[PDB]
């Protein structure tokens, strides 16, 4: 089902795309897994621990 | 014990294992080089894997 | 909101006392950052007591962990609402869904 | 002798984003120029972000005004992403006045002839009472980069973080150019998104000027 | 004052043996170290006018895998030692050098036919040892001019990987330096070697010149 939903859009079914280095403009080899993940910010702030 | 405690952990070893490896047919196989420096120039310029 | 959820977000956000849930279905008479006035429907109204549902939202007050709890209206003026409909979004909520 | 590049074409494929072409380029200069210009374009260009706001009856941004559906904080968050083109000044002050039910777009800012709002559909807030008014002063100024309100710190003056950067996205690619009856040459196509406040060719010119002026450190013309 | 960037000045040049050097630039704008370093690295590695030794013609051996009597090392090391032959030439593009020798002892670059405008910057660069006296060596090496690195694969002739660019290693490293009241400014540290044809500062200056003249249609 995930592959079918990827193919509905124009994304690659492998889930891994081609990226380029941000500061040398050079293609990384080895297609890397990019996607959207739900990130949380826990209540352990460094300005309360220092 | 005697063993070191400054062994590289996980990303360093992955990098050195990917870097020091061999593929049975990669770009720019089977040419002769004059030293490490020419190997590095070949790799950076893109002319070899 | 999450792009990938489990469908359990709506229940968790509605069953806690952070949102402002429409007691009786009606038509949104008036909206504001602090107040919502809902004109109740004839089918759902008592014999007397024409009445209207007034929800006072909870602006920037303090929680036990010194965080901020704040209710934002999510309805707009002149809109239908049924029973069990989220009118204001509490903290970590997005149109009724839990959003952490 | 290297063949020098030229600004062959500027396809303004929309108001938002455009497509510049550079041609002709030698072996290996396409990627070099493309990446250097991408970094300069994405990092350091001048913009005209909003800096300060005064709402009339407001003290702090954690407050609520009567008859507006928005918290003052989210009014600020909507102003923080407002596009504008200050023409001939470093700093200007715009003014918004509105009364009556309805949205409050950017088209409701007093005209202030020596500026230009690029997107007049940008909605700031929603007035929800006929006898309810909003009146604010919005301070715009030219700058570079990102400077939060804290790093640059009366009792009604609401600072907003300033994001003086008109470019959202820079992509580029090099592709072969059958030009001069000669193969083995490149053409660099640069697609660039914007908030609409910097013409693409001037952005390219400014980036090239920056790169050359930085290269002056260890050369002598 | 939004166009007032930070202009560096070469804080030092830690000179080492004449072909080796380490330039350092401080203080650069946030993120300009990497763009400047990468642009210079690419220009210095992949595009530099220089002179190399493209072809060689041993009189006897036709095929790439055979042997001479009298030399302990086979022809592969001969080609490698030729790739180490740094050369300078004037406006002429290609010339035919020749090295005829016979007798015991090494064959360096100090006995190639010195005639012509060409010169060799390492006359003591040993090309090949002879372990006999009756064995003779006769070569005919074609130098040429080019703009980077051109392997033999991309092309009794013997092909040699022509390395035109004078730099043998270029490496930058962006550090963190601070002007009095700003946290994040860069510090570029170029370190590089060459084959002695041009000292490193000349190479860096020429690369920057090439890029600058490339950016004349915009500024």
């Amino acid at each position: 089902e995930i592959k079918e939903l990827l193919k509905l859009g124009d994304l690659p079914t492998s889930g891994q795309i081609r990226l380029y280095d941000g500061r040398t403009g050079e293609q990384f080899e080895r297609p890397v897994t990019v996607g959207y993940m739900y990130m949380l910010k826990l209540n352990h702030l460094v300005d309360d621990k220092m | 014990n005697g063993e070191p405690i400054i062994v590289p952990s996980q990303d360093v070893v992955l990098g050195l294992y990917y870097m020091t490896r061999d593929c049975v047919n990669a770009k720019g196989e089977g040419m002769v080089l004059t030293g490490p420096k020419e190997a590095e120039r070949l790799y950076r310029s893109g002319l070899a894997s | 909101k999450p792009l990938v959820g489990t469908g359990m977000e709506r229940a968790v956000a509605v069953d806690s006392g952070v949102t402002a849930v429409a007691k009786r279905g009606g038509v949104v008479q008036y909206v504001d950052a602090s107040r919502i006035v809902i004109k109740v429907n004839e089918d759902e109204m008592y014999p007397g007591e024409a009445g209207i549902d007034i929800y006072n939202l909870t602006k920037y007050t303090r929680s036990n962990q010194n965080t901020c709890i704040n209710q934002m209206p999510c309805v707009s003026l002149g809109e239908p609402v049924e029973r069990g409909d989220v009118l204001a979004d509490g903290p970590s909520t997005d149109l009724g869904e839990l959003a952490l | 002798e290297f063949l020098k590049p030229r600004l062959v074409d500027i396809e303004q494929v929309s108001s938002t984003h455009a497509k510049v072409t550079l041609e002709p380029l030698e072996r290996g200069f396409g990627h070099t120029l493309g990446n250097a210009l991408r970094r300069i374009l994405l990092s350091s260009m001048p913009g005209c972000a909003v800096t300060e706001v005064e709402i009339d009856g407001v003290l702090h941004e954690y407050s609520t005004k009567e008859g507006v559906q928005e918290d003052i904080l989210e009014i600020l968050l909507n102003l923080k992403g407002l596009a504008v083109r200050v023409q001939g000044k470093d700093e200007v002050i715009l003014t918004l006045n509105k009364s009556g039910i309805g949205p409050v777009t950017a088209a409701d800012i007093t005209h202030d002839g020596d500026v230009e709002i690029v997107k007049p559909q940008h909605v700031i807030c929603h007035l929800t009472d006929e006898n309810a008014s909003i009146s604010m002063r919005i301070k715009v100024q030219r700058g570079r980069g990102y400077v939060p309100a804290s790093t640059r710190i009366p009792i009604g003056r609401l600072l907003v973080d300033a994001c003086y950067s008109p470019v959202e996205r820079i992509a580029y690619n090099v592709e072969a150019a059958r030009v001069e009856q000669r193969t083995d040459l490149d053409k660099l196509v640069i697609e660039m998104e914007t908030n609409g406040t910097i013409d693409p060719e001037e952005a390219i010119r400014r980036a090239a000027t920056i790169l050359a002026e930085q290269l002056e450190a260890f050369v002598d013309l």
